[PDB]
């Protein structure tokens, strides 16, 4: 069956070199092009870029020329996307797909994650207000991070988001519950952030200001 | 290079036709390929050379193109088709392939929701640590497709900022947040800060000051 | 839990006191213990049949004379041209001057520029293959 495997999973550092894969089986991967296109966190897709590995010839698109290197050694049915130094806009997932306009095969996709790897324990601040009160994590290393109610109590209602990738690569969420405006000074509410990686758990109480 | 429009949020009934539009100048020229895309999960095509449909895509899936806009239409949709649809061509000029932005058709199944916004200024203690962190919290609405807008005075701000990408929560509505980490000095120096949210056209926004 | 014991080119009916049944015409069962069997892949239009379908397995299909086959399992045909031309919108069209394709299909390349490296061009390139580069400065005059 033709193939497209493509290299695990990344994770650099700003500055450091990068060198993804793939390798295409089951078919002549001589005389097929491969596509390299990316993707970046909820964004749409982009051609970065083909190679016919046959002579190596090798195309790029204006928003990547001499950014990327795009290689291929046929003799080992591998198509390559190189870079020299890594820039924290790098984050993305990186697809390989064979063809130059029609993309009938795609790889299982690379994901490259470029940030300071010094792992940091997060700061909780509080968000002071049905009102909604709020808990904020910032700036730690690595995911995840699980935020409870006053001790896994408030249930209904509560959201803890995604966490973002801020230009210092540290990452930073929040949790929000829709308590009755009506209830205030009757019940202290508090959330629980914990950081596995840190070993951090610190709780501290929202109260309006 | 080359430049292909889709509307970033296309809405459609059960059962009723969608239609996705991929404007470019002379697309008519080229052959148009979608592909569909779904969370986790490579891209697949849908419709290649304009009209042709591969073997396993259901017939409701159509295809056109001809002047400036080549256009996918799903008749009978159903919600297994909610997904990410990218147009594509390619070029000899350049002998480039491009990607149109991406239009994510939702199939509704519950009625529109326009967007709770609240805005948090930075608690003292964060700004005791010489940071500050505005956070503007979206939540309640559907479909999941909102642009932040960060103002400071009328002014805008796009320097340090990052938002979240929508996700279902408990209710089935939508939710997502944005992060302005400006500097404590840049706080109190300026008058007003409204963070303006634009869902299906509509925007809101809410502002706070010291 | 029952239905593990029809094997592929049957499926299986709860409803039946023999639970297997074979599938039926123009379908297929290929792994067993299936509650349905597929229907065999057609093969139409621009479809040519490759491997007639059975009962374990399904039809595979390869592309009319003048196409080749894209996707996984030849799920599209795209057009063959000859070599030394490209597949534009408007029909299959010559490579321009300059570029070459040595495949039925695909678009044209252009030749490798031997003027780059010092080299003079040894047999001129067409639009069927590329150019072969004659040895460099060092080796044609220096060794
Ligand atoms: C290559 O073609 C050019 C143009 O016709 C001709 O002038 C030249 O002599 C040719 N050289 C060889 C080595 O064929």
């Amino acid at each position: 069956e033709v193939q497209l495997v493509q290299s695990g999973a990344e994770v650099k550092k700003p500055g450091e070199s990068l060198r993804i894969s793939c390798k295409g089986s089951g078919y002549s991967f001589s005389t097929y092009w491969i596509s390299w296109v990316r993707q970046m966190p909820g964004k749409g897709l982009e051609w970065m870029g083909k190679i016919y590995p046959g002579d190596s010839y090798t195309n790029y698109s204006p928003s990547f020329q001499g950014q990327v290197t795009i290689s291929a050694d046929k003799s080992i049915s591998t198509a390559y996307l190189q870079w020299s130094s890594l820039k924290a806009s790098d984050t993305a997932m990186y697809y390989c797909a064979r063809g130059y306009g029609i993309f009938d095969y795609w790889g299982q996709g690379t994901l490259v994650t470029v940030s300071s790897a010094s792992t940091k324990g997060p700061s909780v601040f509080p968000l002071a207000p049905t009102a909604a009160l709020g808990c904020l994590v910032k700036d730690y290393f690595p995911e995840p991070v699980t935020v409870s109610w006053n001790s896994g109590a408030l249930t209904s209602g509560v959201h803890t988001f995604p966490a973002v990738l801020q230009s210092s690569g540290l990452y930073s969420l929040s949790s929000v519950v829709t308590v009755p405006s009506s209830s205030l000074g009757t019940q202290t509410y508090i959330c629980n952030v914990n950081h596995k990686p840190s070993n951090t758990k610190v709780d501290k109480k929202v109260e309006p200001k | 290079s080359y430049e292909l429009t889709q509307p970033p949020s296309v809405s459609v009934s059960p059962g009723q036709t969608a239609s996705i539009t991929c404007s470019g100048d002379n697309i008519g020229d080229q052959y148009a390929h979608w592909y569909q895309q779904k969370p986790g999960q490579s891209p697949v095509l849908v419709i290649y050379q304009d009209k042709n449909r591969p073997s396993g895509i259901p017939e409701r899936f159509s295809g056109s193109n001809s002047g400036n806009t080549a256009t996918l239409t799903i008749s009978g949709t159903q919600a297994m088709d909610e997904a990410d649809y990218y147009c594509a061509t390619y070029t000899g000029f350049g002998s480039l392939a491009v990607f149109g932005g991406g239009t994510k058709l939702t199939v509704l199944g519950q009625p529109k929701a326009a967007p709770s916004v609240t805005l948090f200024p930075p608690s003292s203690e964060e700004l005791q640590a010489n940071k500050a962190t505005l956070v503007c919290l979206i939540s309640d609405f559907y479909p999941g497709a909102v642009t932040v807008a960060w103002k400071a005075d009328s002014s805008p701000v796009k320097a340090g900022v990052e938002t979240t990408t929508p996700s279902k929560q408990s209710n089935n509505k939508y939710a997502a947040s944005s992060y302005l980490s400006l500097t404590p000095e840049q706080w109190k120096s300026h008058r007003s800060y409204s963070c303006q949210v634009t869902h299906e056209g509509s925007t809101v926004e809410k502002t706070v000051a010291p | 839990d029952p239905c593990s014991n029809c094997p592929a080119g049957t499926f299986c009916d709860n409803n039946r006191n023999q639970i297997c049944s074979p599938c039926p015409p123009n379908s297929f069962s290929s792994a067993g213990g299936q509650r349905t069997c597929d229907i065999c892949r057609q093969c139409k239009g621009v479809f040519r049949t490759r491997k007639e379908c059975s009962s374990t397995s399904n039809a595979e299909c390869d592309c009319t004379p003048g196409f080749h086959c894209l996707g996984a399992g030849c799920s599209m045909c795209e057009q063959d041209c000859k070599q030394g031309q490209e597949l534009t919108k408007k029909g299959c069209k010559d490579c321009c001057f300059g570029t070459f394709n040595d495949q039925k299909r695909g678009i044209c390349r252009p030749w490798t520029n031997c003027s780059l490296d010092g080299k003079s061009v040894l047999v001129n390139g067409t639009k069927e293959r590329d150019v072969v580069c004659g040895p460099s400065p060092e080796n044609l005059y220096f060794q």
